[PDB]
DNA sequence: TGCATCAGAGCCCAAAA
DNA sequence: TATAATGGGAGCCTCTGATGCA
């Protein structure tokens, strides 16, 4: 496989002659494609959250739970997501969709949930007073496509709903593999906090997981359809 | 002729096999501690299987000739390891 | 099937050195 | 027993019979 091409079909998978392996690799026969030596390997990790969001009660539709991608509320005109503590600022932010959590002496007093279609107006790290906008909410809202919602409490006050949210998401993490490093683990594996991933010629080189996730195993030095 | 139909190793694959030869050899030694065999004898075992029926032989060292019986039946100790031995 | 091509088979004795 | 090392190197007559070819 040329220096940095990542391939098209995945470890394990069954290959018709004539498949496309790589952008420039085409495979001679059929039979079972196996990754030579994956040089990163990218862990999933599995989080499980509590998130907060407020919204107008007239624009928000009423689920018990919510898909990734699913419609949260449409506002007719732009709302202002304000924050209900003070606290300074953990910017966390998804691929698409963010994470909010304000912090007072250390220990985090709340924790936002910002959809797609709302716009942070905070940066990391920025001192917030009770009331303050942190985010814009401007027409249709939805589920980011990496993150879903398990279960949705909803109370009511005054003209909105605060939505206590259950979430669910992956983080991406890359961990790059050296010429003396064997992937000890395989495509899919389930791992816990302190499983082994990578290992390595001396102790302090091995890649150990860091908690829960799954293993998806990228850019392979040759592909090997037997 | 005959050499040149063996590609050259990456220094990955090199590793890789180097690496998978030293792990077989500790290996041995811990299979001749479950079992109590000797680890000479174990070795040969190994190999004849994976070099297959083509090559089968007495070897000088061993105490017992080795033939298909006695590798079948040294073999069936082996297969009727727990899973973790 | 009848012709060509090549591999393999031989190439004096005795004397001497 | 430990830097890395990865594919060689050369040459001076006639008959008979089997073998490989239109």
């Amino acid at each position: 496989l040329p220096p940095g091409v990542d391939a098209l079909v995945k470890d394990g998978e069954e290959v018709v002659k004539g498949q496309e392996l790589a952008p420039g690799v085409v495979s001679r026969l059929d039979g079972v494609a196996l990754y030579r030596f994956p040089r990163r390997v990218r862990v999933e990790y599995v989080k499980k959250e509590r998130a907060g969001l407020r919204l107008p009660l007239a624009a928000w539709v009423e689920k018990e739970a919510y898909k990734p991608g699913e419609i949260l509320a449409e506002l007719p005109e732009p709302y202002l997501f304000r924050a209900e503590e003070e606290g300074v600022v953990e910017l966390k932010e998804l691929e698409e969709g963010a994470f909010l959590v304000l912090r007072r002496e250390d220990e985090p007093v709340a924790t936002y949930f910002l959809p797609v279609g709302m716009t942070p107006l905070v940066v990391h790290g920025e001192i917030v007073e009770k009331g303050q906008p942190l985010a814009e909410a401007k027409g249709l809202l939805r589920m980011p496509r990496q993150v879903r919602a398990a279960q949705v409490e909803a109370e009511e006050e005054g003209e909105t709903v605060y939505l206590t949210l259950f979430l669910e998401w992956t983080e991406p993490k890359d961990y790059r593999v050296q010429p003396h490093m064997n992937v000890v683990v395989p495509e899919g594996a389930r791992v816990e906090a302190g499983d082994k991933i990578v290992a390595a010629i001396d102790p302090e080189e091995e890649v150990i997981a860091e908690a829960e996730g799954v293993v998806h195993l990228h850019e392979p030095a040759s592909i090997l359809v037997v | 002729h005959e050499i040149g139909q063996v590609p050259l190793l990456t220094l990955e694959e090199e590793v890789e096999l180097a690496r998978k030869v030293e792990e077989g050899m500790e290996a041995i030694k811990k299979l001749s501690e479950i079992t109590g065999l000797d680890p000479d004898l174990i070795r040969e075992v190994v190999r004849a299987k994976i070099l297959g029926s083509a090559r089968v032989r007495h070897i000088p060292g061993l105490k017992e000739t080795l033939d298909p019986k006695t590798v079948e039946e040294i073999d069936q100790k082996l297969k009727s390891l727990p899973k973790e031995h």
